[PDB]
């Protein structure tokens, strides 16, 4: 289960 | 850019034994960048039905991949893993040795 | 023993037309369960074991969505560094990251991380407490002030101590007939001449999982390192794993040399000779 979020750099 | 050089091991799935059908692999670690080209050689002649893994990568962050195709060892037939990448002046031939 | 999910992400640039290349693939242990590759037709996450396949259409559609957002972070993140590096639009570049949790053998939280790289090298990673960062450069160093402002440390501690340990322990159950299996090494032993002076001997296992094992030579009772040769634990292509170590010795000799083989699926470590 993937995280639900990727936040860009 | 850094730029790391695969290592290479060309083996079998199986122990290999003559008219028993097995798989001949040629895995290919430990390369950055990620393109790479890998051949399998049956008598110096590239293989068409070659399948390869998922790339993925170790915790240093070089990549892996296993390259394989369906095969029936005989006495006579030779067999080879060619790789070609941005580290390398000429593709590199690693022969399958059986007797290992 | 210990468990671990992790997730593997690698894109690639193509400069001269249109979006990079994504690769996406998640395990259990040493199994492989997921895949997304950006370059297949069927743009969905797929399964690649078969105990993931009891998994609802819900699941399939999520991941699905989820792997496509991981997918345009990276797409935006290529940018965003291209820039922050001065570089080019000619060349070709890498974002890799790698994400997961570890139990221990009570299936509770051990270890959570969170790790990125650019062009092969350490950009920024969480900390062991799963609080703060370690940027390596000033550019990751940028991106850390706008992540502590953005409190996406503690967005990645609830899901690495909370929903990455359940779904593990779910998958665990799920696969145990396979992820709570070990298969122990066979083991055997070959023995090639160069010249009537000089044997190699060579200790394998084979077949087994998972990949963790230690293969050493003694002689004589005692730990032999020089002239011998340990080969990286390769994938059989079946889900085990394969290893061998060589040694060099005397012909004759061989009789003062013992390999020793450890894995968790051998109850005591094992010996064998020539």
């Amino acid at each position: 289960n993937l995280v639900p979020s990727v936040a860009t750099v | 850019m850094i730029q790391r050089t695969p290592k290479i091991q060309v083996y079998s799935r199986h122990p290999a034994e003559n008219g028993k059908s097995n798989f001949l692999n040629c895995y290919v670690s430990g390369f950055h960048p990620s393109d790479i080209e890998v051949d399998l050689l049956k008598n110096g002649e590239r293989i068409e039905k070659v399948e390869h893994s998922d790339l993925s990568f170790s915790k240093d962050w070089s990549f892996y991949l296993l390259y394989y195709t369906e095969f029936t060892p005989t006495e006579k037939d030779e067999y080879a893993c060619r790789v070609n990448h941005v580290t390398l002046s000429q593709p590199k031939i690693v022969k399958w040795d059986r007797d290992m | 023993g210990s468990h671990s999910m992790r997730y593997f992400f690698t894109s690639v640039s193509r400069p001269g037309r249109g979006e990079p290349r994504f690769i996406a693939v998640g395990y259990v242990d040493d199994t492989q369960f997921v895949r997304f590759d950006s370059d297949a037709a069927s743009q969905r996450m797929e399964p690649r074991a078969p105990w993931i396949e009891q998994e609802g259409p819900e699941y399939w559609d999520g991941e699905t969505r989820k792997v496509k957002a991981h997918s345009q972070t990276h797409r935006v993140d290529l940018g965003t560094l291209r820039g922050y590096y001065n570089q080019s639009e000619a060349g070709s570049h890498t974002v890799q990251r790698m994400y997961g949790c570890d139990v221990g053998s009570d299936w509770r939280f051990l270890r959570g991380y969170h790790q990125y790289a650019y062009d092969g090298k350490d950009y920024i990673a969480l900390k062991e407490d799963l609080r703060s960062w370690t940027a390596a450069d000033m550019a990751a160093q940028t991106t850390k002030h706008k992540w502590e402002a953005a409190h996406v440390a503690e967005q990645l501690r609830a899901y690495l101590e909370g929903t990455c340990v359940e779904w593990l322990r779910r998958y665990l159950e799920n696969g145990k007939e396979t992820l709570q299996r070990t298969d122990a090494p066979k083991t055997h032993m070959t023995h090639h001449a160069v010249s009537d002076h000089e044997a190699t001997l060579r200790c394998w296992a084979l077949s087994f999982y998972p990949a963790e094992i230690t293969l050493t030579w003694q002689r004589d009772g005692e730990d032999q390192t020089q002239d011998t040769e340990l080969v990286e634990t390769r994938p059989a292509g079946d889900g085990t794993f394969q290893k061998w170590v060589a040694v060099v010795v005397p012909s004759g000799q061989e009789q003062r040399y013992t390999c020793h083989v450890q894995h968790e699926g051998l109850p005591k470590p094992l010996t064998l000779r020539w």
